[PDB]
């Protein structure tokens, strides 16, 4: 091989990697 | 290895919040938070190493994000390719109204492809 394995999760609406903040 | 192959489910969570998917702060609760980010993996190269970078985003309202916190980690796939890591962030000072989100990237030490 001449490169990496790369896995990427880069995803701006998942929820469950959200954090919302009130006020 | 197939370049293809591989997954991370993430899950955000909050120092002593029990909210998720996704987490709720009240704007009080905004000084210093604990970030950590739970690492769901599948289809790795079993028992290689990775660099697991994890980034916490600002996600402005058109969609656009800052980033404001990353941590890496030296990790180890399981040798069925299925496993857990956890990440947590350094101290971060949110803001009231304010949208985030956390980027997960798993990087093998050696070149696999």
């Amino acid at each position: 091989g001449d490169t990496k394995h790369e896995v990427r999760h880069e995803n701006p609406q998942d929820e469950a990697q959200t954090i919302v903040v009130n006020k | 290895t197939n370049p293809k192959e591989g997954q991370l489910a993430t899950t955000v969570s909050v120092k002593n919040n029990e909210s998720t998917t996704p987490v709720r702060l009240l704007s009080k609760d905004t000084q210093g938070v604990e970030v950590t980010d739970t690492v769901s993996y599948s289809d790795l190269v079993g028992g290689k190493v990775y660099e697991l970078t994890g980034t916490l985003m600002q996600i402005k309202a058109d969609g656009s994000t800052e980033a404001i916190a990353s941590a890496s980690k030296e990790v180890t796939a399981e040798t069925s390719g299925k496993g857990t890591w956890e990440l947590t962030f350094a101290p971060q000072n949110l803001k009231a109204g304010e949208k985030y989100v956390v980027y997960e990237v798993a990087k093998s030490k050696e070149n696999l492809v």
